[PDB]
């Protein structure tokens, strides 16, 4: 069986993760026939060559193997040698990034939520096309001789703004839309520290910096299709303060009909909930709810 | 007929010291690649009238630390107080040097919370001039022990050692010297 | 006596001080009596080690 | 004629081993009561000034002059008190030494004899060594 | 000594041979260039090994073979006095209260109990350097 | 639940206790066994004498039989 | 032929035998003995911390612990595990036997040993003292990232006085390297030649080279970040690159750092094995190269625990872990060679190297599964990378310490720690740690992050969190016998009078008496192999070890 053999691995809703999937098997796979005979090796001198109450001079006292030894180092480097090229072939497909996706994701994570916006939508059937670029409130940020080549820690113009945007709250959690089949691209924006947009069915994860170009940071990665509808839950992985494990997020997929009707809800002033509702969908996020904001339950 | 025992403990442990400095000149290089252009920027006017002779005084010290040390194995207590003063008193020349390039750095906008080159500039140098300070302190330490008996080879051994950490220092500058006013 | 000062610099909860010094009012003696005690007769062991064998 | 792993040092040290999970001493006696034992032969001997020493095994046919040539054994045997049991003899042997004499040892040694002997009659060998080291060392003054 | 230092040369090597890959292999087909903190990281860490087996390598060649460098070497070869070893000192301990004064004041910047952390420093040293040293009292 | 989850977390960790030290502490110890009075002597010859005071003419002894 | 002897030996010195002894020793074996005792009281100092946060994590929502002490909590229990607990450690089991494994009378520089212990002590206690302030300690994990360590992120003193406590506590690290590589390069013994030596103490001077090359860096990266929160300084500031800046240098110290805790303790089985076998180390040529490339080998992998930053040449740090795997394989083949075709009898010393075996190979093999960065973008900062590093130090820094301990107890002390009371000590710890590590690796597959203080009843991580919470319980009281064991066979354990209680000791240490003398030595033996002990106590056995030597 698969699933027992992945260990508890999501099946994957996207082409890269499938691919992850088989990687992460085969390679369990590999690991567990290693240590069966490992652990063989041990349960068997254990068992059997233990000091008998029949003997009495010293066992051979041989401690050098020369054949056996250069044996022993060229067969685990011929496994490490092959599981390298599969991780090369994987790592490359699944960093892959098409020059033309069809919906481009903001991600701004902040201490302590996330907030979603649309950047820009092109669909490749030509069915849809918007233009979320908010450039008017992105140069309102400038902050500047400055101790960072001329400008104050305080620039925060690396951070992207849109003008349908999902901002997530202590009492809703942000839940992003996005179609099914299309081609997705994140961009990845941290305002304050570093976290981590980890979706479990995505198989796939990537840290938010803030700076990221500054910091040689690849922070756009992409997604060739979702291959099915539905809620995913989204939670951070980065150590981020007080409330890392209280910031999760949902990403809500859609079909593309419906997809087009929430963006025009969403330009008609409806908020994300309305917007959702006004769609046949939940208004909230169904795979997690927020967290009671009380500290305890000795409070 | 066998190696020094404190010689071989004091090269270990600056071997180890020098990757101390590995982790400031890190600092500054990163930084240095996202200055964009300008390295140093405005304010900051690197001057090489100051630094130059300072650093060739830093230099000569080892000369005179080198001649301290040939007393030493001599066995001569007296030529290796005259040369470890002349050397603590270079290198004292130093550190009012450093300081005096501070105060101008720093009335002309050049500090640790001004500017990111700032940081790095005080940071690696005044590591150093730590490092300095404490070299000079092992001096006077040294130079005390001198006088409290008589010149014996684990004493000639101990003053051997302590010139070893002073030219790790002089070397050290010379890296930091040619990195931040020529390599900018 | 100066547990308010002492809070101020070192970081510590003013009530904490209190019982600090409440407690160990009564705990650090006891503690103190011991170790010097011990410490105290060890010192003639000391002592007597370069006596029956020399510096 | 070593035991097997022993080897005689350079320096005329004997370096022994015995095998893994067995014991170097292995008295026939509880550990704890050989700590009570321990304990009055140390402090016995203290509040004397006098070595005592307890001895387990075989004492020849006259016990008598076995027990005196044990007693040599002993350090400082002049200032030494020797107690000698033979179970399979079923006797009690005392010896001391020429600087214990006068001390008191006189009275307490038949009295030693007499605190052994009736434990012994109970079956307790460890209790009749402590109890005759007790009563003995009592008696013995540090003069 | 001709082991010591040959470890140190075998690590010195491979050292130099990995800070250089990374810096060629960062300076093509990687972002932001040349990856300064790992190469400064990895050439000065091949600093590390060169000074300890150049030295090592000069002192292996001025002396000959000790007693602990020889394949068959009797226990009686090394007889003779090894040297001075520290019978006793609580030179040590106040050392690190020292220090740990120092880093206190520090943590909670505190330059008053910074001062008094480095003098307490100094103080400390002195007695540790000074300790078999000190001539009897004058009088 | 929430007693479960209690009773699991501090009964299971104790039942193992109590189980793995009746199989380890009930077995015989390497120590040798008391030695008694019907039984012959077959041990060693043993002789213990105190270490203090810290460093051949008798002066008399006595008899006994029990 | 009737010799005096005391009916047991004296089970405690005398009133002040001790007080003066511990502030002013510079005997290694004194200041080894020390350093167990302070690393067991923070090994049970951090445990606790580890049973709260699992107590926590046992039910969904906030039972007794809010977010902020959780968070301190993982941080505090790391830092004390790692650098409190098996840093030191890793020279405690040095003083304890590597100048007798050498035949050396002492430590090259014995006060500048004693400096590291009291230094080691005071950086320690700086650290855990954030935990009397209001605000607490330190909140930002172990790795300390940035900018979350800056004034503006962590404005409060616990985070300030844990910077500073580990910078005390490195130097005492970096100065008993110093002292070991010293020791091991001028203090053999005559006849005691490099290739000589027992593989503990190949592997300790191997580990003193690289803390030489990774505390200093963290001392001087920890600098840094202090100038940052107390100057102003623009250090780590994100928009000067500062945010990779931190993670390059931080994890140049911490894999180098994690082989420091590693490799002795494979020298410490690698010394046990043959002992209990009856036969000689296989490999032992071969076993000085293998912790050499491994040595080698970690200070070119740092990178790879940042894949997820998207900032890092992932071909280069993926194949060169995978490089690592090699040798580390080796040492399973020599271990495994040295017990084949033996004569084991299974005493606590080698039923904990066993236990080692097992449980280092199974987070071993989650190793490799990480070490590529595709399988590691989704199980990163999840618990299945807590399953890896937590199978992995425990089998090196827990079951070899306690084969170590148990192993080395009669030579330190003269008596032999009870072997009824030390098996069930073994099960115990071995049933709780399956018990509480086993089902991690599910629960950070199935999506569950780590550093997490509370999840949802809907999360689906209930069931396992439970059985992992007993398993841990398990571990907590797997400790009380063993500190019994150590409490009562100290002063009433069974007397060692031989200089091998086990028989079939090699190094140097079982051909003296137990405890050794003051300068270690009465006497030394011929040295003509790697073990010399063998050989002086089986002189008829000289003849059959080299011939059968090769197969
Ligand atoms: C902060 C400062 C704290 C205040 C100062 C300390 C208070 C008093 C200290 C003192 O006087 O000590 C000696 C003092 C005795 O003074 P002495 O008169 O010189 O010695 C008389 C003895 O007869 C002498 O007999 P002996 O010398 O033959 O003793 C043999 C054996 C006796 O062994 C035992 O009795 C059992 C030992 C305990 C069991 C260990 C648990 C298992 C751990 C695993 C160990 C693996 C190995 O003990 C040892 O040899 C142990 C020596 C190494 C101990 C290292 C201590 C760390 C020093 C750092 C601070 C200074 O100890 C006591 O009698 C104290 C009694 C109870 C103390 C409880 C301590 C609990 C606190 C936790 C400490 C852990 C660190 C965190
Ligand atoms: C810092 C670490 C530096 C020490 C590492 C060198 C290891 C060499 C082993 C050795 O020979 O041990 C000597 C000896 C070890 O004791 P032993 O086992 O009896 O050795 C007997 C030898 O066989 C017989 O040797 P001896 O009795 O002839 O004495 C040898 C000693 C004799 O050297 C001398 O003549 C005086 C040197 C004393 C060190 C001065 C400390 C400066 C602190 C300045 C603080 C303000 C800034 O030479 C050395 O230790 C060579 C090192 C050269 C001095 C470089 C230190 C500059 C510090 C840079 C600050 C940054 O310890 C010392 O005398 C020095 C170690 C003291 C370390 C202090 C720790 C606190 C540092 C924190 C400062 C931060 C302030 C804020
Ligand atoms: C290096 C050695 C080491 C050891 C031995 C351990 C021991 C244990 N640790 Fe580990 N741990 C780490 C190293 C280690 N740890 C590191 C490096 C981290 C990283 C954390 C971070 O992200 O920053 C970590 C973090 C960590 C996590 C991740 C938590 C999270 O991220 O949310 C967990 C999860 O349960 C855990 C649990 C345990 C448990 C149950 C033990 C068991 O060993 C505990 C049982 C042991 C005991 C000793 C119990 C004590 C019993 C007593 C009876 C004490 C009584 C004492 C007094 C009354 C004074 N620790
Ligand atoms: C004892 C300490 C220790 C040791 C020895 C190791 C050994 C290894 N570790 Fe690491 N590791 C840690 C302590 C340790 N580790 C810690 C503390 C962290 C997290 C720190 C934190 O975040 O707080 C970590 C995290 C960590 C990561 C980053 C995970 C992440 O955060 O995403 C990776 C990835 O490469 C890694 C891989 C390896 C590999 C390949 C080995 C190899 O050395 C193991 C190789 C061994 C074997 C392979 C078994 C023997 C081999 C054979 C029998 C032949 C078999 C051959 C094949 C299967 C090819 N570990
Ligand atoms: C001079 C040394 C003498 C020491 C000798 C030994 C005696 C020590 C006894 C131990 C004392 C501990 C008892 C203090 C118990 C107590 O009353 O305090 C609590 C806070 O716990 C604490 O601090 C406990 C930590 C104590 C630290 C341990 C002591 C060791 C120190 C003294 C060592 C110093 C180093 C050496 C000095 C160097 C000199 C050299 C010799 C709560 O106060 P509060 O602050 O109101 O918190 C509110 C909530 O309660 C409420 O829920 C809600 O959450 C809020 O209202 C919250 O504010
Ligand atoms: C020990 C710490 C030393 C104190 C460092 C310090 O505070 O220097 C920073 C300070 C800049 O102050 P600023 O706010 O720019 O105002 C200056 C107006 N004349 O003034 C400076 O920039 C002076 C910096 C001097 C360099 C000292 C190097 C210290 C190295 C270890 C840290
Ligand atoms: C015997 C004194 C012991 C000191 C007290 C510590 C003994 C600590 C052991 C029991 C308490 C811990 C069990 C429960 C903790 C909890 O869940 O919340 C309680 C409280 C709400 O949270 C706290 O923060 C408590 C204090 C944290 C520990 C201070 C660390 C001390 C630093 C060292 C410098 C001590 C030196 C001793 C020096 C010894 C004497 C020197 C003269
Ligand atoms: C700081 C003064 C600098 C003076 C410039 C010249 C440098 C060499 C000075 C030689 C001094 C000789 C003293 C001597 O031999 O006395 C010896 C004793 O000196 C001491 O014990 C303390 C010396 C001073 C300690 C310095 C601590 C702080 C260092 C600060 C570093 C900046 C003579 O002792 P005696 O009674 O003759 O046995
Ligand atoms: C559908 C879930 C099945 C459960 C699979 C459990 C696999 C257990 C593997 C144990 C491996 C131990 C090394
Ligand atoms: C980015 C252009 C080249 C920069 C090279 C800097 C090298 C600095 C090394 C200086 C070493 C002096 C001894
Ligand atoms: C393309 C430029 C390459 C520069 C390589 C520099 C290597 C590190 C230099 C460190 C110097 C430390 C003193
Ligand atoms: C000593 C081995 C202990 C193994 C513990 C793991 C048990 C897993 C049970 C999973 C049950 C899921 C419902
Ligand atoms: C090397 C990977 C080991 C994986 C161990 C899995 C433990 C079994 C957990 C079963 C959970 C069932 C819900
Ligand atoms: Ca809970
Ligand atoms: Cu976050
Ligand atoms: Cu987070
Ligand atoms: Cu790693
Ligand atoms: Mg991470």
């Amino acid at each position: 069986w698969s699933d027992a053999l992945a260990l508890g691995w999501p099946t994957g809703i996207t082409p890269e993760a499938k691919l992850n999937r088989e990687l992460w098997i085969g390679s369990v796979i590999a690991s567990f026939a290693v240590g069966a005979i490992v652990w063989g090796l041990i349960f068997w001198t254990s068992a059997f060559h233990r000091k008998k109450a029949t003997d009495t001079e010293l066992p051979r006292q041989f401690g050098y193997n020369m054949p056996l030894e250069l044996t022993l180092t060229v067969i685990p480097f011929l496994i490490i040698s092959v599981l390298f090229y599969f991780t090369v072939v994987v790592q490359e497909r699944m960093m892959h990034k098409d020059p033309n996706p069809e919906v481009v994701i903001d991600v701004t994570a902040f201490q302590w939520n996330w907030k979603f916006g649309y950047q820009k939508i092109a669909f490749a059937d030509g069915s849809f096309d918007y233009d979320g670029a908010d450039p008017e409130r992105k140069e309102a940020m400038t902050s500047r001789v400055g101790p960072i080549r001329g400008m104050t820690p305080e620039d925060r113009t690396y951070l992207n703004f849109d003008k349908i945007e999902t901002l997530g709250t202590s009492s809703e959690i942000p839940v992003l839309v996005l179609p099914a089949g299309k081609r997705i691209e994140f961009v990845l924006n941290s305002a304050d520290v570093i976290h981590g947009f980890w979706v479990p069915e995505f198989l796939f994860k990537r840290d938010v910096l803030p700076e990221p170009k500054a910091n040689n940071s690849d922070n756009v990665f992409q997604v060739s299709e979702i291959q099915q509808t539905g809620a995913f839950v989204g939670r951070c992985t980065e150590m981020c303060g007080t409330f890392h494990a209280m910031m999760n997020f949902e990403v809500r997929v859609v079909e593309p009909n419906d997809f087009k009707a929430y963006i025009d809800q969403r330009n008609a002033g409806k908020t994300n909930a309305e917007a959702l509702a006004a769609i046949n969908q939940p208004p909230l996020a169904i795979t997690t709810e927020p967290f009671e904001s009380r500290r305890g339950e000795l409070v | 007929n066998r190696p020094n025992m404190v010689s071989v403990g004091t090269i270990v442990w600056l071997s180890s010291e020098l990757m101390f400095f590995a982790g400031l000149f890190a600092m500054y290089f990163t930084a240095r690649a996202q200055a964009g252009g300008a390295w140093p920027p405005e304010p900051t006017e690197l001057n090489l009238a100051l630094a130059v002779p300072v650093t060739l005084v830093l230099i000569a010290s080892s000369f005179t630390c080198q001649m301290g040390v040939f007393a030493a194995e001599r066995g001569d207590v007296f030529g290796l107080r005259r040369w470890y003063v002349i050397t603590f008193l270079m290198g004292l020349f130093f550190v009012l040097g450093q300081g005096y390039e501070y105060i101008h750095l720093v009335e002309h906008g050049t500090t640790i919370p001004g500017s990111a080159y700032g940081s790095v500039f005080y940071l690696a140098t005044g590591f150093h001039g730590l490092h300095v300070i404490g070299g000079l302190v092992a001096f006077v330490l040294l130079l005390a022990r001198t006088k409290m008996s008589k010149f014996t080879p684990a004493q000639a051994t101990a003053a051997i050692v302590v010139s070893y950490y002073w030219h790790f220092v002089d070397i050290v500058w010379i890296a930091l010297f040619a990195t931040i006013y020529f390599v900018r | 006596c100066m547990n308010d000062i002492i809070a101020l610099k070192f970081h510590i909860s003013l009530n904490a001080t209190t019982w600090i010094g409440r407690i160990g009012m009564v705990v650090l003696p006891a503690i103190v009596y011991f170790v010097a005690y011990r410490w105290a007769i060890s010192l003639q062991r000391s002592d007597r080690e370069v006596l029956e064998h020399g510096v | 004629d070593l035991p097997y792993g022993s080897a005689l040092t350079s320096s005329g040290r004997i370096s022994a081993v015995t095998e893994p999970g067995e014991l170097s001493v292995h008295y026939p006696f509880p550990t704890m009561d050989l700590v009570v034992l321990d304990d009055a032969l140390k402090y016995g001997s203290r509040a004397a000034k006098a070595r005592f020493a307890v001895y387990i095994g075989p004492l020849g046919a006259d016990t008598a002059a076995t027990a005196r040539e044990i007693l040599a054994n002993v350090p400082t045997p002049e200032n030494a008190v020797l107690l000698a049991v033979s179970p399979d003899q079923r006797a009690i042997e005392v010896v001391y030494g020429a600087d214990v004499k006068g001390r008191g040892i006189e009275s307490a040694a038949p009295l030693g004899v007499s605190a052994a002997a009736a434990s012994f009659k109970e079956g307790n060998l460890i209790d009749g060594l402590i109890s005759a080291v007790r009563v003995m060392s009592a008696g013995v003054s540090p003069a | 000594m001709h082991i010591e230092a040959r470890l140190f040369e075998i690590l010195t090597a491979f050292f130099a041979l990995a800070a250089v890959v990374y810096a060629v292999l960062t300076a093509m087909f990687a972002t932001g260039g040349v990856e300064w903190a790992g190469t400064t990281a990895l050439v000065l860490t091949t600093g590390l090994t060169l000074i300890t087996g150049t030295f090592f390598r000069f002192v292996a060649r001025r002396l000959d073979t000790r007693p602990e460098d020889y394949e068959d070497a009797e226990i009686s070869d090394g007889a003779g006095e090894l040297g001075f070893f520290a019978p006793h000192s609580w030179w040590p301990i106040l050392i690190s209260l020292s220090f740990s004064t120092a880093a206190v004041g520090a943590a909670l910047w505190l330059p008053w109990l910074i001062a008094a952390g480095v003098a307490f420093v100094i103080t400390s040293v002195c007695g540790l350097v000074f300790e078999y040293y000190w001539g009897p009292e004058k009088h | 639940s929430t007693a479960l989850t209690h009773g699991l977390i501090g009964g299971v960790p104790l039942v193992l206790f109590a189980v793995l030290a009746l199989i380890f502490l009930t077995r015989k110890g390497p120590h040798p066994d008391t030695y008694k009075m019907s039984d012959p002597w077959t041990h060693a010859p043993i002789l213990w004498a105190a270490e203090e005071p810290r460093e051949v003419v008798i002066g008399g002894g006595a008899s006994g039989k029990w | 032929e009737l010799e005096a002897r005391r009916p047991f030996p004296e089970r405690m010195g005398p009133k002040g035998n001790l007080i003066y002894k511990l502030i002013t020793t510079t005997d290694h074996k004194l200041i080894g003995i020390m350093y167990c005792v302070v690393c067991f009281a923070f090994f049970l100092v951090g445990g606790l911390m580890a049973l709260f946060m699992r107590t926590e994590l046992a039910m969904p929502g906030l039972q007794f612990l809010s977010n902020e002490q959780f968070n301190q909590l993982f941080t505090m229990h790391g830092t004390v595990m790692l650098l409190f607990y098996a840093t030191p450690i890793v020279f405690g089991f040095a003083n304890l036997v590597l100048p007798l494994q050498i035949g050396a009378p002492d430590v090259a520089f014995p006060r500048l040993n004693a400096l590291s212990f009291w230094l080691f002590l005071f950086g320690a206690l700086i650290a855990i003292a954030g935990f009397i302030t209001p605000g607490g300690a330190a909140d930002f994990g172990w790795t300390a990232y940035s900018p979350l360590t800056d004034a503006i992120h962590s404005p409060g003193a616990g985070g300030d006085l844990w910077i500073m406590g580990l910078a005390v506590g490195g130097l005492g690290t970096i100065l008993g390297g110093v002292n070991m590589i010293t020791t091991v390069v001028c203090m053999r013994a005559p006849g005691m030649t490099m290739f000589r030596m027992p593989i503990f103490t190949w592997n300790i001077l191997v580990t003193s080279i690289l803390v030489l090359i990774a505390f200093p860096i963290l001392t001087a990266a920890l600098f840094g970040l202090a100038a940052d929160r107390h100057l102003g300084a623009h250090i780590y500031d994100p928009a000067n690159g500062g945010v990779l800046l931190w993670q390059h240098l931080f994890w140049f110290f911490g894999h180098p750092e994690v082989y420091i805790i590693a490799l002795p303790f494979f020298g410490i089985v690698s010394e046990i094995f043959p002992v209990f076998s009856r036969k000689p180390i296989f490999g032992y040529t071969t076993l000085i190269y293998a912790t050499l490339a491994i040595a080698a080998l970690s200070v070119a992998v740092w990178a790879h625990h940042m894949y997820a930053t998207g900032a890092v040449l992932l071909p280069f740090f993926s194949f060169m872990t995978f490089l690592i795997a090699v040798p580390t394989g080796i040492k399973f083949f020599n271990w495994i060679g040295t017990m084949w075709k033996g004569q084991l009898t299974f005493e606590t010393p080698m039923l904990f190297s066993v236990g080692f075996l097992i449980t280092f190979l199974l987070g071993g093999l989650s190793g490799v599964l990480l070490a590529s960065p595709p399988l590691d973008f989704h199980v990163t900062d999840s618990y299945f990378v807590i399953a890896h590093f937590h199978y992995v130090l425990f089998g090196t820094i827990v079951f070899a310490t306690y084969a170590g301990i148990y192993f080395w107890f009669p030579k330190m002390t003269g008596r032999l720690l009870d072997e009824r009371l030390g098996k069930l000590h073994f099960w115990l710890t071995f049933i709780g740690f399956h018990t509480t590590f086993l089902v991690q690796h599910w629960l950070g597959d199935e999506g569950m992050p780590r550093r997490y203080a509370d999840y949802l009843p809907t999360d689906g991580f209930t069931t396992l969190n439970v059985i992992s919470t007993v398993g841990a319980f398990i571990l907590g009281v797997s400790m009380l016998p063993f500190v019994w064991n150590v409490f009562k066979s100290w002063r009433y354990g069974e007397p060692v009078t031989v200089d091998d209680p086990w028989g079939y000791g090699n190094s140097l240490e079982w051909a003296t008496s137990c405890p050794p003398p003051r300068h270690n030595f009465t006497e030394l033996p011929r040295i003509r192999s790697e073990r010399p002990a063998f050989e002086l106590h089986y002189p008829h056995m000289v003849e059959r070890m080299r011939a059968e030597a090769h197969v």
